[PDB]
């Protein structure tokens, strides 16, 4: 967690919303549950599968024979071919383990800025019309009923509509 | 052992950037 | 899901002109220059191969005179040159979401 | 007015790093991946004396060249050194075929 | 050449079972996710159950949830459909389809699929008495 | 230098202190002093040297004979074999320098990472009871004793205990 | 991009400029036009630079003569020839693909990080003196005369002599 | 061992246009980027023009911006300067520079070039009738 | 763009003592602990080569007599020594902008 | 097979040196810390000092420091303790222990060390008058 | 510095039946889901030998019958299925600062 959003100011996930990598989990007067960001969680899936079948595809492998036999006259080339053979293995263990290592690392990294720009996005959006309790949570001044929902997690949401409600809860 | 490198210098850094 | 419907229905054109078929998304299908939409024909008797994919390519073996575009959620095929043995049904096709909802359905036939 | 501040580790090393984005930045702390620093001794491999043959090469040892008659046999060995000065090896002049085999 | 044949389609009555299969041949199979759609006669078509490449995620549609029961196969590349409850609703003409995206991962019930590539020469099924 | 912190937003680091990576620096009505974050560069080392023992101890390899003797009448074999040794040559040292160089601009950047995200947890606590001046100091707005510096190097800061003082404070 | 600058909470780019990759559009009541910035792309460039020279350059290769000739009683050795040629192939289209995706994946990472880097440099310096309207663009709380923008450009915005007006003309904004 | 020779030079009435060559050897020319610079009789050195490695990006100073023409020819290894619209003040000594900065990159009007590592002999243009 | 000036102009010393130029320029050059400044030398009769890079460093060949120092916007030229082989024109430049400028040159020669 | 195997222990009369040394063998040196640990004749174990694993870092405990002295040489597969001014409560059991950690870094004042893999046989050492 | 501490000293116990032994710090150990704690077992006049590493994990030579938990400050050492050779001296240690402090002892005896 490089950017510090997953395990970081967030202190878990939620374990009840099978429904998408990255969600929302809002209570008011008439609502409660957990709901995902489809756009977000649907363009970070296109990306991995798109990071998936560029890592396997790249394999482009032709019709070869690793098998080779000598018998005693020639032990050396026999040799040869063991150390041709060896030195493959020996790089290819050591390329493709260290690849996985930091594409892995990547991926997660990957989620963690997901993580962390959809919470950037929702306060720029939102800007002093809550207060920052913490644990990537965010307290209305203001009832902020189901469009309201719609209209933060969608991207359509007003700043002056609630403008003055919010300043007449903050002092 | 290791394999042969024509390399003159491989120092995998662990520290920050030493700003005094 | 996300319902789909197109309006144009049984058309009904001779040979060599224009038939147009606009097709109307509830919601918003494409997004990030990904145009999300496919055309299909089927004769009577035979599967439904595909015509237009990505609602402005061309799937290798179609006739060049089949043509399409549009962006958002209008999406129009259009046949320039109409050929006999080109008489078929026509299906819309949204996979934006996991169900993908087919149009009703619009025909073309020979006048 | 009270003064927090927020910082971070600074030595004087002298170890500098080469990354892609930028060539001779120096670091706190290193470690060397490539070591560049040989004995100059040929150690027993795997706890065994090479079979040092000095002035003969294998067709001396294995032939019995008489002139290094006076180093004796062992009971393993893991490789065998020549010097680069070793020419007393076939005394007869002939072809010692598959010597390298 | 892709081929998508598939038999196994007949006439049963309603409240029993039915196997069907759909081979795939000339292609690599492993990699790519396919799909089930269904033609009611005299209707349009419809969708009725995806399964991914590795098999692991299966998902249905919702009219068809909880009766229709979707698995695959890598060995003999077959992808068969089971029948649980059927209705004469369930009356159509049978396709198998193939998924476009490469290696798609579908770890979420709603997520952008692919379109059909190629699709299957067509089984018959009649839910009559 | 990516995330911003090191090299970035902070002119430079303390030689003054050496008891951790990520430092703070103290200063109260009895005086000031250096300390570490605890948790933050154990978490720190204990990633690194994972680092090194992924990089170095998962380089395989089993038993090669390299050397190989070739005579006036094998000079093809003789060539083909200094090819594979080029070829491997060219190979680990292609793939050393740039994982090296790969690695190190991974490992400056996490230190960036965690300079940051330990400034964004003081930033999270202490909400509005501290002027950001610049390069990384907080100036407070209320007198507390060292259970506050420690609070914060400890994760356990009480904003409501302060918070009516620094209200009366800022005018 | 990871840091949500480059079709982030700044949309699209900025064709007006031509003298750098990272700029400025400024308007006031006395002119207009783009204003790049010098020093952060100047450093971009050394260091993109410095990267595409370890990319190319590290890479030294020595002669040798790949081409092997066999006859017809040594198909084996032939094969084996050609098994080491093709696994130098694959090794290489492996590792070069790889290689060019995560460096392209690395500058782009690199390039949000240069403008974010910048916007937070500006919004540290300027704080609430301006007022963060979305799509990176500042709007003072005064009517800054000049050396406003060029301080801004260069790092050295002098904050406390403006406050008074901007806090001024703040009150007749937020009540 | 890098050598840097240019010919070509000599007299020429206003109006008409000159072609000089320099010529290069003994160093990767390809990976580096050019240099023209002049010498004004009885005056300082000033800058001409810049070229970088791949040829797409060419820059000229603000006394000649318009009227000059660089151009490389890396099949050949050869710097060219194409030469028109001359005037009385354009007489001076041409000299070819190399740039400092391995495969330097110019993408803008006011990047930083290297420092000219080596220089051509020098070759006399004239403006007289 | 950018001028520098070097205040001492064909000054004249004789062999063996210190010769001493400064350069002064109108901005600043200096960037992230790196001097953006070379100088040149040129004889009668032959091309200006260079003498000290990044106004701190040696080219090869360059007798160790001629040292050079400088930040910021100030930067100096000493020589050691001077010796009779060394009568020339010293020049500045900075190459920070595009359009590198070269100062207006000075001389050392014998008193 | 692992094996700490140390000798140099006897009596000593305060005030003079005494230096102890174990050797290792079975296991890769190099790589792995190794520490100092003693136990007093009826009071117990208490820490004395580590060493990093290339022996730049030596760290001591509270008690011992600025008399002991921890070295430790790679080729030799030998580990070595010096002592300056011994005191009378110096009489212990010494022990030198393995660390877990593989390739640990010791490198600020109170990081966290492995548990002691293996453990040496113990030489005796006393002082007294 | 961190000092350990063990509430049971010498205490009794006969075969076949469980023996306790708790271990207290002074401030928190564990950090990371991993516990920073071993066991030690050592017969008189024989060398001490890791026991429980982490305070979780058995070792290979350590008896199946044998094991320990614990999680924060207070662990727990359980003997159950004593012989009459486990009669030997347990040792409690905090490897999480420089200085790993040892407990004063506990000792387990034939009742
Ligand atoms: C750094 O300074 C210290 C004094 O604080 C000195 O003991 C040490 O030798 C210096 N380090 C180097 C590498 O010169
Ligand atoms: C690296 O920079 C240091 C000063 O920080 C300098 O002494 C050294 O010569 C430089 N080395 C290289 C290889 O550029
Ligand atoms: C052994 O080698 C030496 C090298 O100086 C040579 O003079 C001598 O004749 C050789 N003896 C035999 C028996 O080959
Ligand atoms: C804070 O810390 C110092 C030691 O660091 C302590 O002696 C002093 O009493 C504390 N100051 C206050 C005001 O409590
Ligand atoms: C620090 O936090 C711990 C818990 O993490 C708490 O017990 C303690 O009171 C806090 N303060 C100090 C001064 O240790
Ligand atoms: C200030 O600079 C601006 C451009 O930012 C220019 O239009 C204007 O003439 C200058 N005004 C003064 C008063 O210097
Ligand atoms: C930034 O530009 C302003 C306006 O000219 C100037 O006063 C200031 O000195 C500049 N800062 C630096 C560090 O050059
Ligand atoms: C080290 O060398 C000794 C002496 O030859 C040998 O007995 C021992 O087996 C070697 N060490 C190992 C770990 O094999």
């Amino acid at each position: 967690g490089l950017f510090g959003a997953i395990a970081g100011f967030i202190e878990g996930g939620w374990t009840g919303m099978v429904d998408g990598w990255y969600g929302y989990h809002h209570q008011n007067e008439q609502g409660s549950g957990y709901a995902a960001d489809l756009k977000s969680t649907q363009n970070a899936i296109d990306k991995i599968t798109n990071k998936v079948n560029s890592v396997i595809e790249k394999m482009n492998t032709q019709f070869t024979a690793v098998g080779k036999e000598f018998n005693h006259l020639e032990k050396r080339i026999e040799n040869l071919n063991k150390k041709v053979d060896d030195g493959f293995l020996d790089i290819w263990t050591y390329n493709a383990e260290l690849l996985v290592l930091l594409e892995n690392e990547r991926t997660l990294d990957y989620h963690d800025s997901n993580v962390k720009n959809l919470y950037e996005k929702v306060r720029s959006q939102l800007k002093n019309n809550a207060k920052e309790i913490g644990n990537g949570c965010f307290e209305f001044y203001h009832k902020c009923d189901n469009t309201c929902m719609e209209s933060v997690k969608n991207g359509t949401y007003d700043y002056p509509k609630y403008s003055e409600e919010a300043k007449l809860n903050r002092e | 052992c290791p394999k042969y490198v024509k390399s003159t210098k491989l120092r995998l850094a662990t520290g920050l950037r030493n700003i005094p | 899901d996300i319902v789909m419907t197109q309006s144009p229905d049984s058309l009904a054109v001779s040979l060599g002109e224009r038939a147009t078929i606009n097709c109307r998304s509830s919601q918003s299908v494409s997004s990030n220059n990904k145009n999300f939409l496919a055309w299909y024909q089927e004769k009577p008797g035979q599967p439904p191969k595909v015509l237009i994919y990505w609602a402005s390519a061309r799937e290798s073996g179609v006739p060049d005179r089949f043509s399409g575009s549009g962006s958002g959620t209008d999406f129009t095929l259009t046949i320039s040159g109409l050929q006999a043995e080109d008489v078929a049904v026509y299906y819309c096709q949204q996979h934006y979401r996991t169900p993908p909802t087919f149009g009703q359905g619009t025909k073309v036939e020979i006048k | 007015g009270d003064t927090l501040c927020i910082g971070y580790h600074a030595n004087n090393s002298t170890d500098t790093v080469d990354t892609v984005l930028e060539k001779n930045v120096t670091v706190t702390h290193s470690v060397n991946l490539l070591e560049d620093k040989h004995n100059g001794k040929l150690c027993k491999l795997r706890g065994v004396a090479p079979l040092h043959l000095g002035k003969c090469n294998i067709a001396g040892w294995i032939l019995g060249n008489p002139e290094c008659e006076s180093l004796s046999t062992a009971s393993s060995w893991s490789y065998i050194v020549e010097t680069p000065s070793s020419d007393n090896g076939t005394c007869y002049p002939g072809d010692f075929i598959d010597y390298e085999e | 050449q892709v081929q998508l044949v598939q038999s196994g389609g007949g006439v049963v009555p309603p409240g029993r079972s039915l196997r069907l299969s759909c081979a795939a041949s000339g292609f690599t199979f492993s990699t790519y996710g396919m799909h089930w759609v269904r033609q009611a006669p005299g209707k349009g078509l419809e969708w009725v159950a995806v399964i991914s490449y590795d098999g692991n995620y299966k998902y249905y549609a919702d009219s068809v949830r909880g009766r229709f029961t979707i698995s695959r196969d890598n060995s003999k590349n077959t992808l068969n459909l089971d029948m649980n409850s059927l209705r004469t609703e369930d009356t159509a003409l049978y396709y198998c389809a193939k998924d476009s995206q490469l290696r798609s991962l579908l770890y979420f019930d709603w997520l952008s699929q692919g379109y059909f590539d190629h699709w299957g020469q067509g089984t018959l099924v009649t839910v009559s008495s």
